[PDB]
């Protein structure tokens, strides 16, 4: 390549600059704060007692990690269903003030709850947009929300003037009158009380054995985004030219400790001209050093291709460590101008014929 | 459970100098032995700043507030555009003890306050408080004066505190002293005006407002600001 720069095929006695070595990096790291506040989501599944189909438990969710990889693995939940959010990517995506809807219903009519779905309790008693955004986990409460003499505890909404609105609940419980004739609060002709029990029994079979049901609602709105998931962080390595993403904050180099001592809510540091110097660790919060992976010019030193054929080369800038066909060669020598391969050092000392830097220089013997 | 007050208290609106008080730490980035010039929202050096020896005070963009206040009568704030249950409101109370900070569409009366009974447990500040969005609680914050600055950028509410011992009777010292970074609160509110909450048995602060120009910071060894210009006040500056 010596030739090839020079475009010829004879070369004189010198030193001649050619390409650029540059280490490259070999991993990468990622770091995030400690997961902590994690998001309050037992009380609203977990609850002893979930609230009537009609007067639905509605939750607010705001300001907190949420985990929905264990419900996404959770074994106990049967239905998993919803289609606006793909399940698994629900830790990627970042939203503010979920909303949790949940109740205890038959299990014939958990069909009912669905974008652009009609029944008994999805028109009347709470009612899904159909550009829904979020996803319902309901499943079977049979040992628990039904009594051997019959659990009647639980009502549903059967007569209503009309249908129900999407993201409405509507407790009221009024007389309906079906003809021409006011009930005057009497459950005379054509008068029929709106809500009536539910019977669940430890016997009876499946679609009639009750089923809690929650619904998770997600919205983005204008203000920042709060819930979503844990951000999982790698392990730290040291003395090795890699590349970071320290809390967002990412590049190259190499990392090493210091001994600088931030004022305790600064998160990392510059020197001038707009280059990051220090930062520091979300987690074990500790001050680390960073510096740029070793770059440099090579040259190559020969005596002239007409009296020899050997050559030696000069990694220039460059710290004898990381010198890698030429890999080892010879004895290497390590100097202040930087690291020199294919040449023996000597303690004598002669006339300077090819300068090599730094008060050394190089001549043939070998 | 608050009605108007007779007594008018009269806290007459004097003017005093700002000598070189009201400077802040503008980011989050450690810096040491270096001049760094910088252009954001200040208090202009030796400006006239308001002195109270409760009126409806406008926000404009930033306000500084600050306080010599002993025992602690100086209670909280009030932040939003009619301070009424019509339209979304910001709170602060700081108690004896957790602090709250509410952020809801509160009704308060014409004078609202906190007072003490001598026991010592009275709160009639607001009305109604029908519809909430934000809650948070913190740690308390509390001869000795308090400054305060606020700012609400991009649906972020900045608090930057700081709090020295005094002995100098009725003016601002003449020194200086930056303002750490406090608190962040990612709500969002067209803040316009505010107000203030003193604790009365059952009074002077100063004020000042922010302007856009440049400014020079020194910082030291430590990477804590020592000292600044302004760029803008004298030909030598
Ligand atoms: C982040 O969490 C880790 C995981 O526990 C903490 O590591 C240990 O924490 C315990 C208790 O806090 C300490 O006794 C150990 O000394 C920690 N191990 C270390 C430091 O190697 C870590 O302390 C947490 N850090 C923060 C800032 O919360
Ligand atoms: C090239 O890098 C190595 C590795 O850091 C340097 O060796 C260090 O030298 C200092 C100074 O004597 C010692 O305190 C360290 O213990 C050494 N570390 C190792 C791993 O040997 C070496 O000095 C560097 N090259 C030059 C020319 O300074
Ligand atoms: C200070 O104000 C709070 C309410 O703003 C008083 O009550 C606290 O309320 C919170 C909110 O649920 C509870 O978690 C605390 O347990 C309550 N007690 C505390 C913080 O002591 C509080 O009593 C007031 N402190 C006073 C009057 O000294
Ligand atoms: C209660 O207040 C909150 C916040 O002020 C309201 O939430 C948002 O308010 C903005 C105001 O312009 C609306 O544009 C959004 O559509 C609202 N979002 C949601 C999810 O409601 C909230 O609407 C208020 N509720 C009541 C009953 O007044
Ligand atoms: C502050 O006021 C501005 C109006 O000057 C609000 O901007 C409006 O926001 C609504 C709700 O999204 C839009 O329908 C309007 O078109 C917007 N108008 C303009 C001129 O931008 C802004 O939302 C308010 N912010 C807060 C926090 O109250
Ligand atoms: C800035 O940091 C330095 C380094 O810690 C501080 O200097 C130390 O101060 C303590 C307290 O007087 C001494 O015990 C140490 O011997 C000092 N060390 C050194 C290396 O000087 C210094 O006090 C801090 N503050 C300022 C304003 O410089
Ligand atoms: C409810 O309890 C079960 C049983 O321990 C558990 O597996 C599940 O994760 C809990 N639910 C939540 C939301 O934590
Ligand atoms: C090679 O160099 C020697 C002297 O160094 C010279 O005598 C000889 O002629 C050269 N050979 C060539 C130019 O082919
Ligand atoms: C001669 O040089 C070699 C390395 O080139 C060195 O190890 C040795 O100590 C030197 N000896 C003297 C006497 O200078
Ligand atoms: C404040 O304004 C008065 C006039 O109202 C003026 O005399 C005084 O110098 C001003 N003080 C300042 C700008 O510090």
């Amino acid at each position: 390549e010596t030739k090839c720069t020079l475009k010829s095929f004879t070369v004189e006695k010198g030193i001649y600059q050619t390409s650029n070595f540059r280490v490259q990096p070999t991993e990468s790291i990622v770091r995030f704060p400690n997961i902590t506040n994690l998001c309050p989501f037992g009380e609203v599944f977990n609850a002893t007692r979930f609230a009537s189909v009609y007067a639905w438990n509605r939750k607010r969710i705001s300001n907190c990690v949420a985990d929905y990889s264990v419900l996404y693995n959770s074994a106990s939940f049967s239905t998993f269903k919803c289609y606006g959010v793909s399940p698994t990517k629900l830790n990627d995506l970042c939203f503010t003030n979920v909303y949790a809807d949940s109740f205890v219903i038959r299990g014939d009519e958990v069909r009912q709850i669905a974008p652009g779905q009609t029944g008994k309790i999805a028109d009347y008693n709470y009612k899904l947009p159909d550009d829904f955004t979020g996803c319902v986990i309901a499943w079977n409460s049979n040992n628990l929300d039904s009594k051997v003499g019959g659990n009647y505890n639980y009502r549903y909404r059967l007569f209503r003037k009309s249908n129900l609105k999407p993201f409405e609940r509507d407790i009221s419980t009024e007389i309906y009158q079906a003809g021409s004739t006011p009930c005057n609060g009497v459950q005379g002709f054509n008068c029929y009380f709106p809500l009536q029990s539910y019977g669940f029994q430890p016997t009876n079979g499946v679609g009639y054995q009750p089923y809690r049901v929650v619904v998770l609602s997600f919205e983005l709105l204008h203000a920042p985004a709060t819930v979503c998931g844990p951000k999982k962080s790698t392990n730290l390595v040291k003395n090795k030219c890699v590349n970071f993403n320290f809390n967002g904050l990412t590049g190259t180099g190499v990392l090493t400790e210091s001994n600088k001592k931030f004022l305790p809510f600064q998160q990392f540091g510059r020197d001038i001209a707009d280059t990051t110097d220090a930062v520091r660790d979300p987690q074990t919060l500790e001050i680390l050093d960073i510096t740029p992976c070793s770059f440099g010019g090579v040259s190559v030193i020969t005596p002239g291709t007409n009296t020899s054929n050997q050559v030696a080369v000069l990694y220039q800038g460059v710290n004898c460590t990381e010198v890698p066909v030429y890999s080892t060669g010879s004895n290497v020598f390590q100097t202040r101008a930087g690291c020199l391969i294919g040449a023996e050092h000597v303690n004598n000392s002669y006339e300077c014929d090819i300068p090599i830097g730094a008060g050394i220089c190089a001549s043939y013997q070998s | 459970q608050c009605v108007n007050l007779t007594t008018r208290t009269q806290l007459p609106p004097a003017y005093t100098n700002s000598f070189t008080r009201g400077v802040y730490y503008p980011d989050k980035v450690f810096r040491s032995s270096v001049l760094h010039s910088t252009q954001d929202l200040f208090l202009p050096f030796f400006s006239n700043v308001t002195w109270f020896h409760n009126p409806v005070l406008p926000f404009n963009d930033g306000v500084y507030f600050a306080s010599t206040e002993k025992s602690n009568i100086i209670r909280g704030w009030i932040f939003g555009t009619t301070l009424d249950s019509k339209t979304q409101s910001l709170l602060i109370v700081n108690n004896a003890t957790n602090v709250v900070i509410k952020v809801c569409e509160f009704q308060f009366c014409n004078d609202p306050f906190l007072d003490v009974y001598y026991m010592k447990s009275e709160f009639r500040v607001y009305s109604s408080a029908n519809n909430c969005t934000f809650e948070y609680v913190s740690q308390p914050f509390l001869k000795n004066l308090r400054e305060f600055v606020f700012k609400n950028i991009d649906g972020y509410f900045k608090i930057y505190s700081k709090h020295t011992p005094i002995n100098l009777v009725r003016d601002l010292p003449q020194g200086f002293s930056a303002l750490e970074p406090l608190v962040d609160l990612p709500i969002g509110i067209n803040i316009t005006r505010f107000q203030t909450l003193l604790a009365l048995h059952r009074a002077a602060y100063y004020v000042g407002y922010l302007q856009p120009r440049t400014f020079l910071l020194k910082y030291n060894e430590n990477g804590t600001i020592t000292d600044a210009v302004d760029c803008a006040l004298d030909p030598l500056s």
